[PDB]
């Protein structure tokens, strides 16, 4: 899981 | 709804492409993630963690490291440095 991927877990 | 981030906010934000004075939340969080990838400041192994403390925006939140799968120190940021 890369960096811009984590950080669609942020809603 | 849209929030009016404080100075030192809106330079990251700007930094990252932003235009203007007010955002939506989710553009703010759009944003300051475009500001970590474009300061690379992810870890290269364990990309959910950033290591911010060399950087501004480590000054903004207090911590030399958050991880994406805790954001609470975001949060705490987010509401220091929103003039709602």
């Amino acid at each position: 899981t890369s960096f811009a991927e984590y950080w669609n877990l942020l809603s | 709804n849209q929030v009016r981030p404080k100075l030192p906010l809106l330079k990251i934000l700007h930094a990252a492409g932003a235009q203007g004075e007010m955002f939506t939340v989710k553009e703010v969080m759009h944003y300051l993630g475009q500001y970590i990838m474009v300061k690379q400041l992810y870890d290269q192994q364990e990309q959910h963690m950033v290591y911010c403390g060399g950087d501004l925006l480590g000054e903004l939140l207090g911590r030399q490291s958050f991880s994406v799968k805790d954001p609470s120190p975001l949060y705490d940021m987010l509401r220091k440095n929103l003039v709602t």
